[PDB]
RNA sequence: UUUGCUCCACACAAUAUAGAUGGAUACGAAUAAGGCGUCCUUGUGGCGUCGCUGAACCAUAGCAGGCUAGCAACGGUGCACUUGGCGGAAAGGCCUUGGGUGCUUGCUGGCGAAUUGCAAUGUCAUUUUGCGUGGGGAUAAAUCAUUUGUAUACGACUUAGA
RNA sequence: CAGUCAAGCGUUCAUAGCGACAUUGCUUUUUGAUUCUUCGAUGUCGGCUCUUCCUAUCAUACCGAAGCAGAAUUCGGUAA
RNA sequence: GAACUGGCGAUGCGGGAUGAACCGAACGUAGAGUUAAGGUGCCGGAAUACACGCUCAUCAGACACCACAAAAGGUGUUAGU
């Protein structure tokens, strides 16, 4: 959909003669922008309980970001999505330096290799991954092995003009 | 920049070669092209062949005379592709034709003076590691070209030519180095090093 | 799924030396040499310590990951052929009509004569490759053997002798008569 | 294709040969290969310029020839002029045949 | 007689190796390898340059032959702490590397006056070789 | 058929332009590799180096580029020749020798300009031709009228004839 | 015309060759459907004639299968 | 053959190669800047832009209206549950 930022919002419906405020609920939202995550507030909340835009409300609607920016880290992810057949539940694990920024990435593998929209991926949870050996996924091993250091061959370049004068190689 | 552009054709791409060619024609440029037999094709060699097949079953009804034409010349090939991308049609695509020039191999002017290439339109440059393609000399010779090793032959007694000449240059670019070297480290050499030279 | 990192170890049998500059190889030895080209493919190959080069692939897909395992496959057979060989046994069968084998020669072509393969009325040949040299076999009825470096050769010559017999417009699992490979091994006894 | 390069020749020649040059040969000068024969007054210098210019670049040799229609039963009297290659060995034993 | 295949040098990926930003915020300073996350992006870091500890693409930034020792998940401190402790930044400007940039840098300062004086020690600097490649 | 005609040194009018205005600046193969300098037993040999764009390199200062003195070297470039070698793919150009010759911005001088009055390309290119100059060279053919059958609706095809 | 699931038939085995109850397609050489087009005109049918194109290949050249022993046939493939 | 709203008839203009209708938009004659629908190797105007990957096809594919395509399989390869 494009960058992805990731939210905080909290609502409680709207409060009442008999018993004013509601439960009080919050969640955890993936949106580029802040009424982005306002639908997929009310997305997963109109779908487990009984509310909408029109019986209910929102408070607070602020953003939250990861605290080490710097370092690159795991991430295990809950996937529901909806295939042209149905759902089904499929588990991921892609390393990324903060967390909605393993989405955005994921989100573009969903199209590149699973042909599946945007309104079609369903996030149910993600906890980050502090253990290695309960690895269970080959792409990921590659990279978590003792002394990662291969040669970069074969080099290609971006020309600037319109020609070539030679016969430029390519090593690297 | 200069009177015309000299272009080697071996080993660069068929179709992405000729649509740069095709912009700096119409913009005010004269040139000519060499060794053309040498572009390389991408696929297998029964591939390439067949679409050339079918491209060869398809003339004129009742007038295969006056109808399409079909070519055995790897120059011609590159012309039949570059000149359907313009408008052959008005004084406009009449003059492109008349600036541009194609050839079998190098021939004696153009062999003179050096001839040059492009990244974005190099075989080797947007192709990857392990991948299938197919050369225009060898299917120009399957498809009713009789003039292959009539041209290799050409080549060979060229290859030898221009290399005894380099011979010649590579030791006289060596006499250049040992006269620049001694008169270096001077009151000049250092005053320019500074100036950005 | 771009496999980072595979590669394979390979030893040397001492006295022999390979030469190699980009994707050509020379094996040089005890009976003859057999060059190579594989600028087909594209991978890498280093010298680690005299008797012992390996081969590599960084970020390389499943079709040159299984490729990578073919060659080192290809290295191990090259080696052995040249200080061993690669010697080979065809046997004739018939219940009927004597299968009668030449050793031939026009202008200096070197064929094989095709002599009553089965009431055979024309003459048929078999063409010889280059550095592998034959050898009718004694001691045994209807054999022959096949000596040379390379399994290429001497295995497609062998193959050759295979198809050259057809039986056409007739049942093969009944009128079963032809030549077929018997045995497979080195020119080397033991081995 | 085959590039023809030099065209050599003799030094006296036939009427036939002549008036194959002709259309109206009852009123011509008979300036026919006048200059030629200037070539055969000088020792030979050009003549070989041409011939062994050959024996070096030119891969094939056919060479021209008229016919004897004098001897022949036919009034017309005008020889015609062909080229026939030679198919021995060596280019350059050729020409010397 | 023994094997001999070439030499197949190379640059490997790994955490200590400096490269070349072309493009970005930077366009042209340094930065060396803090963290690798995969195939085409790493993480980068470099305090003797100016430029930040981030995420970047192999198609925004080249390469070099130039590898120091360093830690495993070293931060800002030990990042120029070992660069240092290596002798680096001499062992850099020490290739025509970076000469040949200063080279055209400085070109793209010349005013045509000192452009001018480019020109007249030339003069006198070809005079001198011409006279040494007619008699040697 | 009035002195006609072809190449050159040229005398002027022209006629247009698919598009002048410092140099189209010449190994080969290879790119999961390579060029170059270098040594030896010249091997698919060892050692060092470069690339990340030709933003390279070479040339370039003067009335669109002048008159001319002196130093230093014996050199460079352009002009017209001379010696020899090479070049067949669409050679007709490239390589080199000897003299004559101008510049010599490789270093230091004497002088020239204006008003063309704050901008107006303000021309220093070349395709081709016509007509007068004088120095070499050459004395052309084809058509029809006529006849022929190897040809034909017709022209054409094809023979011949001072 | 071509399949596909495959109870079975086939002495014994579902798939040698076929294949019911079923289900997926293609075509415009069948007749239908339509009035879009033309009733101030496009000369109906067939035939004789002459040419070309398609392949859903009847035959030949090269080939695999069999309940192909010999022999022949039936199915299939590249190909007009 | 009917119900809804809208079009054309009676409508050019950019686009869909082009087409009565689909999209955008409706119109005096110019001049500038800004976007619509759609695109951007060349025709042909505009980045052989950057990104994350998928595919090698002995008849590839390559964007609504719309220009046709299905059952059913495959140890081709891929992420997988």
């Amino acid at each position: 959909m494009a960058h992805f930022k990731e939210y905080q919002v909290i609502g409680r419906r709207l409060p009442t003669e008999s018993v004013p405020e509601p439960k009080l609920f919050r969640m955890r939202i993936f949106a580029s922008n802040e009424v982005i995550a306002k639908s997929r507030y009310w997305y997963f909340l109109q779908k487990l309980h009984k509310v909408k835009k029109a019986s209910g409300e929102i408070v607070s609607i602020n953003q939250i970001n990861e605290a080490h920016p710097t370092k690159v880290k795991n991430f295990g992810v809950w996937v529901r999505y909806d295939s042209r057949s149905g759902t089904h539940n499929m588990y991921k694990e892609i390393r990324d330096v903060s967390r909605v920024a393993a989405v955005e990435t994921l989100y573009q593998d969903m199209a590149a290799r699973h042909r599946a929209r945007f309104r079609s991926i369903h996030i149910l949870k993600v906890a980050e991954i502090e253990k290695t050996a309960d690895v269970k996924r080959q792409y990921v091993k590659q990279f978590l092995t003792k002394d990662l250091k291969f040669p970069l061959p074969h080099r290609v370049q971006k020309s600037t003009k319109t020609f070539s004068y030679k016969r430029p190689s390519t090593f690297y | 920049v200069e009177p015309v552009v000299v272009i080697d054709g071996k080993g660069h791409l068929v179709g992405r070669l000729a649509s740069v060619v095709a912009k700096q024609l119409l913009n005010g440029q004269k040139i000519v092209v060499v060794r053309a037999e040498e572009l390389n094709i991408s696929g297998e060699f029964f591939r390439n062949k067949l679409k050339y097949h079918d491209f060869l079953r398809k003339a004129t009804a009742f007038n295969k005379t006056r109808g399409p034409f079909h070519f055995r010349a790897p120059s011609r090939i590159f012309y039949k592709a570059l000149r359907g991308m313009v408008s052959h049609k008005t004084a406009r695509g009449k003059a492109a034709l008349e600036r541009l020039k194609v050839f079998e191999g190098i021939p004696p002017p153009y062999d003179k003076k050096k001839r040059v290439v492009v990244p974005q339109a190099l075989r080797v440059l947007r192709l990857k590691p392990g991948r299938k393609y197919t050369t225009l000399g060898k299917l120009s010779t399957s498809v009713g070209w009789k003039y292959e090793d009539v041209v290799a032959k050409l080549e060979a007694k060229r290859k030898v030519s221009s290399a005894e000449y380099y011979a010649k240059k590579r030791a006289f670019t060596k006499k250049v180095a040992s006269a620049n070297a001694t008169a270096a480290e001077s009151d000049v050499a250092k005053q320019l090093a500074a100036l950005g030279y | 799924m771009k496999y980072i990192q595979t590669e394979q170890q390979i030893e040397v049998p001492e006295g022999v030396t390979v030469s190699i500059k980009s994707r050509i190889v020379k094996v040089v030895g005890p009976r003859g040499t057999l060059t190579k080209n594989l600028k087909h493919i594209d991978v890498t190959f280093t010298k680690v310590n005299n008797q012992l080069i390996k081969v590599a692939v960084h970020n390389g897909g499943r079709k040159h990951v299984a490729a990578l395992r073919t060659v080192k496959s290809l290295v191990d057979n090259m080696i052995t052929g040249v200080t061993k060989g690669y010697k080979y046994k065809m046997r004739y069968v018939y219940a009927h009509f004597p299968i009668n084998v030449n050793i031939v020669e026009k202008d200096g072509a070197k064929f094989i004569e095709v002599r009553n393969f089965l009431g055979d009325k024309k003459i048929r040949n078999v063409p010889v490759r280059d550095g592998v040299t034959i050898e009718f076999s004694t001691n045994v009825k209807d054999e022959i053997v096949l000596s040379g470096n390379s399994v290429e050769d001497v295995s497609q010559n062998a193959a050759d002798l295979q198809q050259i017999c057809r039986v056409r417009n007739k049942d093969i699992r009944k009128f079963l008569d032809g030549i077929y490979v018997s045995h497979k091994g080195f020119i080397t006894e033991d081995l | 294709g085959l590039r023809s390069l030099t065209t050599v020749w003799a030094e006296h020649l036939s009427d036939e040969v002549k008036r194959r040059f002709y259309k109206n040969w009852y009123k011509s000068k008979k300036k026919a290969f006048t200059k030629y024969s200037a070539k055969y007054a000088q020792d030979g210098a050009g003549i070989e310029r041409e011939l062994a210019r050959i024996k070096k670049y030119a891969s094939v040799v056919r060479v021209l020839v008229h016919t004897q229609i004098r001897k022949t039963p036919l009034a017309q009297k005008k020889a015609h002029l062909a080229e026939i290659q030679l198919n021995g060995g060596s280019i350059s034993e050729k020409v010397d045949w | 007689t023994d094997s001999i295949v070439k030499a197949s040098n190379w640059r490997l990926v790994e955490v200590g190796r400096v490269v070349l930003i072309k493009k970005g915020q930077s366009a042209g300073k340094l930065a060396a390898i803090v963290e690798i996350i995969d195939q085409k992006k790493v993480l980068i870091d470099g305090p003797k340059a100016g430029v930040p500890r981030q995420a970047i693409n192999l198609g925004q930034v080249v390469l070099t032959p130039l590898t120091f020792a360093l830690p495993r998940g070293a931060r800002t401190a030990t990042v120029s702490k070992k660069w240092a402790a290596a002798a680096v930044c001499e062992k850099w400007a020490a290739s025509s590397w970076a000469k040949k940039i200063a080279q055209r840098e400085r070109r793209a300062a010349l005013t045509d006056f000192e452009r001018f004086q480019v020109m007249v020690l030339r003069k006198q600097k070809r005079y001198t070789v011409k006279k040494a490649l007619a008699k040697a």
